[PDB]
């Protein structure tokens, strides 16, 4: 039979037949995707079957208009079935988060001016080049901060507020440092004390990760194994972890995220708690710096990622900087394309 | 030249200035002891004192706790009835002989509570990152639209349904005006009243009930005077018939009357 | 990996728990997030 599909346009109107069918006073269902199947065969008397649909969006349905539209279309090969292969149009997570804070239609809907645009351009810079998209779903809606937590974990970034403007901003945890321009911190250059001086025998860290993602073409969950052979060949029994990465639509990107996590959490994790004078007042969580304590603790001029920071008051001077060993970006190690039959 | 002085080992100057802002209603404070004047404004020396601009990514812990003297109008805005519009706090960090106070914090005034130290109250100011506990649950198909009246989706004109009048007589949690008498009962149920406060500027707060010339407000009364007109807006039952008759906005309605009683396609014979 | 930075407070990653419902239960394929209603 025929099928009327109304896309919920801002000034949408529907045929009177739908309202007669539903009867009585009826709305125009503006803003919502509503499908009307006037076909007489909904089913045979054997009870009707269940339905499914497939759609995608990049620019439609933006309260207040679209933002930075020329980098939202993250296409990538996400085929299910080798001979049935076809690319899928994943969305840019940067635009996902921008919508999360730039539309009143759900959540907070922060005004555009209070969102740091240049930071989301920064995010797009690497999200589009490496082709990290997403196909997440938000059924049975939950707290907004939890959904942003999920998205940030997928991208591996930090949502934060610019120190100067106060606008909401986004950061990504990547390899964006040249290990040359970084400032060197020792007691003679601003370091006051290393509040974390012990070593907790961190040799038996996680050595295997099971990444679970969701292929839209199959429209069901998929899984990827990643073994750090170096740790398995010496430590003995496994220290594995199954991690959730639903919404990632392909095996290539699933592998990228799995490798990122495995190399981040397995390779020489060391937490630095640093007492600092007014030498890092500009330093902001996520920044990078190099620390050196060669004559007391004998650590060899290591580069560290900046985490939590506790800015001081007009008295007491110092700032406490929680710092973490180097993180990593995506890269290619395994060839896990299952390529079903 | 700020950073050079700031990063020096044996050179520096103390200043921590505070800007309390409310739609450009300004208070310029200085934690130092002097009449600091910078950025084209005088930052008076007041007993304000920071407790640390913490940035951990964790809500509650990062709540900037300011010790603010109660006598200030800033705290005065929160005596009994706090402002209906958020107040923003900006901190700046210049030295002396310097003139670029690099801003360091743009949090908002969330809550205030006096206590054991009557000479200064505790002011809690988080930032946008930690205020994201919202329900998220918005659309939720129902027999009535979830749209908030006059919102971006209900889109009922803000001007077509104006009502305003000066207060005939203020009362305990109730107000009376001549214009309200001209309207039918419940015309303002879920509405709100609006006027201008010599300091708050715009003030908007809801109405819980209307009858004749009398109305009742969901919130408290921050003191009202029979001068300025109370720009009063009608509410809505939010039913399809309500949005149709009263507003003539049925074509822009988000509620589904014919939610088919969840007529299933399983379990029992149907169709 | 922001979970990895979230666990920066740890005393050093195995877990055992059930889930608080999210948008997984499927009745409409979504090659891209158009969000969804809730009923
Ligand atoms: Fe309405």
């Amino acid at each position: 039979g025929p099928l009327e599909v109304y896309m919920g346009a801002p000034t949408q109107t529907v045929s009177q037949k739908l309202k007669n069918m539903l009867g009585g006073r009826q709305p125009e269902f503006r803003g919502v995707v509503t499908a009307y199947f006037d076909g007489l065969i909904c089913a045979m008397n054997p009870y009707p079957k269940q339905w499914k649909f497939k759609a995608r969006r990049s620019t439609a349905g933006w309260t207040g208009g679209v933002w930075y539209p020329e980098k939202c279309l993250v296409k990538m090969q996400g085929y299910d079935g080798q001979g049935n292969q076809h690319e899928i149009h994943a969305m840019n997570p940067a635009h996902i988060l921008y919508e999360c804070q730039s539309n009143y239609e759900w959540g907070r809907g922060l005004s555009r001016t209070l969102i740091d645009d240049t930071t989301f351009r920064l995010a797009a810079d690497t999200l589009f080049n490496e082709n990290f998209g997403l196909c997440i779903r938000w059924n049975r809606q939950d707290t907004l901060e939890s959904f942003m937590q999920l998205i940030l974990d997928h991208i591996g970034g930090a949502m934060y507020v610019s120190k100067v403007t106060g606008k909401l901003s986004l950061r990504l945890i990547r390899k964006d440092y040249d290990f040359d321009t970084l400032p060197i911190f020792d007691t003679d250059s601003g370091l006051l004390s290393i509040q974390e001086a012990t070593n907790a025998s961190p040799a038996n860290l996680v050595n295997e990760v099971v990444v679970t993602y969701h292929n839209p073409v199959m429209d069901e969950d998929q899984q990827v194994r990643s073994h750090n052979l170096a740790q398995i060949q010496n430590q003995g029994c496994l220290n594995s972890n199954t991690i959730e990465y639903l919404g990632i639509p392909t095996g290539k990107l699933a592998m990228q995220v799995a490798q990122r996590d495995l190399r981040a959490a397995s390779t020489n994790v060391r937490r630095f708690t640093v007492i600092c004078d007014r030498r890092a007042w500009n330093v902001q969580p996520g920044d990078v710096l190099k620390v050196r304590d060669p004559k007391q603790r004998g650590l060899t001029e290591v580069v560290i990622r900046v985490g939590t920071v506790e800015d001081g008051t007009l008295p007491d001077g110092k700032i406490k900087v929680v710092a973490l060993q180097d993180q990593f970006a995506f890269q290619l190690n395994t060839f896990n394309q299952v390529e079903p039959p | 030249s700020y950073n050079i002085i700031e990063t020096s080992n044996d050179n520096g100057r103390p200043v921590f200035m505070y800007e309390f802002r409310l739609l450009d209603k300004y208070w310029r404070y200085t934690s130092a002891d002097a009449k600091v004047s910078a950025l084209g404004s005088i930052w008076e020396p007041m007993g304000v004192s920071d407790d640390g601009i913490k940035q951990t990514g964790e809500a509650k812990t990062d709540a900037l706790n300011l010790t603010l003297p109660n006598s200030n109008p800033v705290v005065g805005l929160f005596i009994g009835t706090p402002p209906g519009s958020p107040v923003t706090l900006t901190i700046r960090r210049m030295h002396l002989d310097d003139n670029d106070p690099v801003v360091c914090y743009v949090g908002t005034v969330d809550s205030i509570n006096q206590g054991e130290n009557p000479t200064v109250a505790t002011v809690t100011c988080s930032t946008l990152s930690a205020t994201m506990d919202r329900n998220g649950l918005r659309l939720s198909w129902s027999r009535g639209c979830p749209h908030a009246l006059y919102d971006g989706q209900c889109r009922v004109n803000k001007e077509a349904f104006r009502v305003d009048a000066t207060i005939l007589t203020v009362g305990a949690g109730t107000v009376t005006a001549a214009a309200y008498a001209t309207r039918p009962d419940g015309y303002f149920a879920g509405g709100f009243i609006e006027w201008i406060d010599p300091v708050y500027g715009v003030e908007r707060r809801g109405i819980e009930t209307h009858t004749g010339n009398t109305i009742t407000i969901f919130g408290t009364v921050d003191g009202l005077a029979g001068g300025y007109i109370l720009k009063t807006y009608p509410g809505c039952p939010r039913t399809s018939a309500a949005c149709d008759t009263i507003f003539n906005n049925l074509a822009n309605f988000g509620g589904i009357p014919s939610l088919p009683d969840r007529s299933p396609f399983d379990g029992n014979p149907i169709f | 990996m922001w979970w990895a930075l979230a666990m920066l407070v740890a005393s050093v990653e195995v877990w055992t728990a059930d889930w608080q419902v999210l948008g997984f239960g499927n009745f409409r394929t979504k090659a891209v997030k158009a969000k969804q209603a809730k009923k």
